[PDB]
């Protein structure tokens, strides 16, 4: 609930704005051999370790 | 000196404002730069015409 | 698995869990509309409540 009018009215957040399961940054967008997927890069902390 | 103080606090800030058409954006934009707004004031004269 | 793991006495035992098992908990649901309708601020509720 964001308002409620006078008239007895009822202002909703998806009255107002779309509601989506997204992410959190859309700048990142990865693919193996073309088909979209994830991954995860792995570094190395000074003093492997091997 | 609240006044003072907040007027200072309002009008000597920097803001972040976002991308004109960042991630995510609509298909076929072929536009995409940072927005500057308030930035940090540099000089006396500038806190002086607060 | 607490269950099946009393059942298998010649090869184990005293099968427990060692944390705590679930207790009634007392919900009390805050209806936000009648909240803002009567006038109250929410803040003021939970503040006061806690």
């Amino acid at each position: 609930l964001l308002k409620v009018n006078q008239d007895g009215s009822r202002v909703l957040l998806r009255d107002v704005a779309k509601i989506e399961l997204g992410g959190e940054n859309y700048d990142i967008i990865a693919e193996f051999n073309g088909q979209p997927a994830s991954g995860l890069g792995i570094k190395l902390a000074t003093g492997a370790n091997a | 000196p609240v006044d003072v103080i907040t007027a200072i606090k309002a009008q000597n800030a920097q803001v972040a404002a976002g991308q004109l058409g960042g991630t995510p954006p609509v298909k076929g934009q072929q536009l995409n730069a940072s927005i500057i707004a308030q930035t940090r004031l540099t000089s006396t004269e500038e806190f002086g015409k607060i | 698995l607490l269950a099946e793991a009393a059942k298998h006495p010649d090869m184990l035992t005293s099968v427990r869990p060692n944390g705590l098992e679930d207790t009634p908990q007392f919900k009390i649901d805050i209806d936000q509309e009648k909240a803002q309708a009567l006038g109250v601020s929410i803040n003021d509720i939970n503040t006061t409540l806690g």
